[PDB]
């Protein structure tokens, strides 16, 4: 049960 | 209820997937897979409980296929025949599964066959009394003959005005074979009754023989030799 | 070895509902409740395989919702044409009378993602052995989704998918049945 | 009609061979039109759209995130590779062959991964007609071959020698 | 007279026999009849030489050798009841019957699947009746003091291409049916 990466959501503006 | 095996019989060629099903008694949640060969062999095959699997043997778990479904029955299935898989595959339920008072079911007489091309269902005929032993002994004794079937899995039954019967009724132990050098096989069961009721007219006789076959696939030109009945039949004459 | 893995997240307004899932050639390995902050597998087998901590989820949709007010403000919240999905029906295995079964109830190329979906057995709604899926990606910017039905095959009862969606003029409806 | 406003962003990882020749693909859509990309093959911002524009100017200027979003190709796709290799990657579902009459129907169904091969037979290049593939939805496919009037093959990775009517 | 045979018979569906009236004299003409659990006697044939075909069934008739004949194939659960053969001599006008042969189409059980389950009344939770349900053919029913056992009977479910047969008791539902 390995953890799985994402992206993290970049801030706009 | 009292554990519950179908089909009686069974005939698979190899390579072929031979599926087998199992109901228990009523209120029986462990259940068991045992097989015994001709030899009168037992080996335990599989053990559950409900769902879950409580044991296993190492052939099992890599050629056979195990189930007992939530509400459906419990199922044994080989992935891929093979001649030595030919046995009896005996079911049997217990209420706890630390009580060990098992009772097994009728089982599946399961056989294993390079192929189907010889499967034939039987044909039989009704012999009617001889008119020697009804004088001779005031009692009319009827012959059934079931030949040329194949494999040997067959179920014999008299019915008389719509009625099976047992009274008066005595089955060949096991089907001999037409050419003892693989063979075509053949059987015969005898019902005895007073020559009187042979004699009245109103009385309708019937040999009824149940052959287990294919269900399935077949290719070939005489007609699908499937699991059917084939009946004979005879009337009192006076 | 040719594969695709995506992180399909979003945020809709005014709905003020997000999404996180993850799909792997086409098929969802898992998505996030929002509302129980917890990872949904979308087999149940997956989870021994591998985790996902669901905070990040949540903490990705908080950035959409903020980006999304951002974006409205850019295009002077300049609305868009809403684009209305096609609804399919057909049974998951060859249908057998007696023999039980699954009807699979196929919305697809529509956005925004956001439908109502009602299956009626004999113009009647079910609530029973009823399934769905969340918003699913597609290559394009459309979404995809599913819904499933247990049923008995019988030929007295007859099914209807209705999928209510801001694209279309009124709720449609696609039949089926045994014959 | 009713008016909507939607943020959708989809981060596409790409294998062309496993963990041998991997790509980020970074891709943003306002409403129904995407406008903004991250091509790790370009390794910068570039907008879609007009709209698109103000971000990536923006982000392009900060150079430890471009840095980082570089790296994500490794810290993220490769990694999750590894993971997912283990299990999706070599899912393999046997396919359930039926053969019957409505024009003949050859139903292959319940079965993973999509690729599948479904002949008739000598066999037959004419009068042939099918559903195409038909996802399910839940990791299994099916698709319905018709021979308008017989034997019915069947090829897929999870079948070590071909199913036959 | 008119000897009828036989008695009775128990036939499983997809199966054939044939029945036979024997006559003490010239008939002019002769009826096959059927009496449905309804007990309306169905007219099955009417013929006063050769024969006749009506769908799985077909009768056959000799004045002089004083016999008439009907044949059934392909059993359906519809065939079940008992057949009376009823013809006029020429002697006069009145009509004779024979004693009638009992018929009883077998179903077949393919998926057996035994159970008793226990119903409560809707009127009240007080009353209840247990329900032995989809056994197999082969299996029988008997009848103690204040305890009935109706005898069993099949029904067809036909939209699901389904029948199966039941039995119905009562007076503990697991010793009910012993
Ligand atoms: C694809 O990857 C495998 C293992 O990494 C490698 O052995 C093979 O040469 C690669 N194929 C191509 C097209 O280069
Ligand atoms: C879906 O149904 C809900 C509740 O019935 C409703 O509030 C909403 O407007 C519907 N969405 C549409 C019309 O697509």
């Amino acid at each position: 049960a390995d953890l799985i990466a994402y992206l993290e959501q970049a801030t706009k503006g | 209820m009292k554990v519950i095996q179908t089909p009686r019989y069974l005939v698979k060629g190899q390579g072929q997937k031979a599926k087998m099903r199992c109901i228990p008694e009523k209120g029986h949640p462990v259940v068991f897979w045992y097989q015994q060969n001709k030899n009168n062999e037992f080996k335990f095959l599989i053990n559950f409980q409900n769902q879950e699997v409580l044991q296993q043997i190492d052939m099992t778990e890599k050629r056979f296929s195990a189930e007992c479904p939530s509400n459906s029955p419990c199922s044994l299935e080989i992935q891929s025949s093979e001649a030595g898989d030919s046995a009896l595959y005996l079911c049997a339920s217990s209420l706890n599964n630390a009580n060990s008072d098992y009772t097994f079911g009728s089982g599946t007489r399961l056989l294993v066959i390079e192929d189907l091309k010889n499967v034939f269902p039987p044909e039989v005929a009704v012999f009617e009394p001889s008119e020697a032993e009804i004088s001779h002994t005031q009692k009319a004794t009827l012959v059934c003959l079931a030949t040329g079937f194949y494999p040997d899995h067959v179920e014999l039954s008299w019915w008389v005005n719509g009625k099976e019967v047992h009274s008066g009724v005595c089955t060949d132990p096991q089907p001999l074979k037409e050419q003892p050098a693989d063979s075509r096989y053949a059987l015969s069961s005898r019902l005895r009754v007073s020559a009187t009721f042979w004699q009245n007219p109103r009385n309708h006789f019937r040999c009824q023989v149940q052959f287990y076959g294919l269900s399935d696939e077949w290719t070939q030109d005489r007609a699908k030799p499937v699991t059917q009945i084939v009946s004979a039949e005879a009337w009192g004459r006076a | 070895e040719e594969h695709t893995i995506i992180q399909a997240e979003f945020y809709l307004l005014p709905d003020k509902r997000g999404e996180f899932m993850f799909d792997f050639d086409g098929d969802e390995i898992f998505h996030v409740d929002i509302e129980k902050s917890e990872t949904i597998w979308r087999l149940e087998e997956f989870a021994k395989f591998a985790s996902f901590e669901a905070q990040g989820a949540l903490a990705n949709i908080a950035v959409d919702k903020a980006n999304l007010d951002v974006m409205k403000e850019r295009s002077n919240n300049t609305p868009d044409a809403n684009v209305a999905p096609e609804v399919t029906v057909l049974s998951r295995s060859p249908v057998n009378l007696g023999e039980p079964n699954i009807l699979i109830c196929f919305i697809d190329k529509f956005s925004p993602p956001v439908v109502n979906v009602t299956w009626l057995r004999n113009g009647r709604p079910v609530t029973e052995g009823v399934s769905e899926t969340v918003f699913l990606p597609r290559d394009d910017h459309l979404f995809r989704k599913f819904h499933y039905l247990t049923f008995l095959p019988s030929t007295d009862d007859f099914y209807d998918c209705e999928v209510d969606h801001w694209g279309l003029e009124e709720p449609l409806r696609k039949h089926w049945e045994f014959e | 009609s009713r008016p909507w406003f939607l943020e959708y962003c989809k981060s596409e990882c790409h294998f062309y061979n496993g963990t041998q020749r991997v790509r980020l693909l970074v891709r943003y859509f306002y409403n129904l039109e995407e406008n903004l990309r991250f091509d790790s093959d370009v390794g910068e911002f570039r907008a879609v759209t007009e709209l698109g524009r103000p971000d990536a100017e923006n982000w392009n200027s900060q150079p430890e995130f471009l840095e980082q979003k570089r790296a994500e190709v490794d810290t993220v796709c490769r990694h999750n590779y590894e993971i997912f290799d283990n299990f999706l990657v070599p899912r393999r579902v046997e396919p359930t062959v039926t053969v019957y009459p409505t024009l003949l129907v050859c139903s292959v169904s319940d079965f993973y991964p999509g690729n599948i091969e479904v002949r008739w037979f000598k066999e037959e290049k004419t009068g042939i007609v099918s559903t195409g593939l038909v996802r399910n939805g839940d990791w299994t496919f099916q698709t319905l071959v018709m021979l308008e009037t017989y034997t019915c093959q069947v090829e897929h990775p999870s079948l070590t020698d071909p199913v036959t009517v | 007279q008119v000897e009828q045979s036989p008695s009775a018979l128990s036939l499983h569906e997809g199966t054939g026999s044939a029945l036979r009236c024997n006559f003490t004299t010239t008939m002019r003409a002769v009826q096959w009849f059927r009496k449905n659990s309804r007990g309306s006697l169905i007219n099955l044939f009417y013929l006063a030489s050769g024969t006749k075909e009506n769908g799985r069934l077909k009768s056959a008739f000799d004045s002089k050798e004083r016999y008439s004949t009907l044949h059934i194939r392909d059993a359906q659960l519809e065939d079940s009841g008992t057949y009376f053969c009823a013809a006029e001599p020429s002697s006069g006008q009145k009509l004779v019957f024979g004693q009638g042969t009992i018929l009883k189409v077998y179903l077949h059980i393919q998926n057996p699947d035994p159970a008793v389950y226990q119903l409560r009344d809707s009127k009240s939770s007080d009353k209840s009746v247990c329900l032995f349900t989809d056994f197999d053919s082969q299996t029988n029913v008997s009848q103690d003091s204040d305890v009935y056992i109706t005898d069993k009977c099949v029904l067809d479910m036909r939209s699901m291409d389904f029948k199966s047969n039941s039995a119905v008791a009562w007076s503990a539902c697991a010793n009910a049916f012993n």
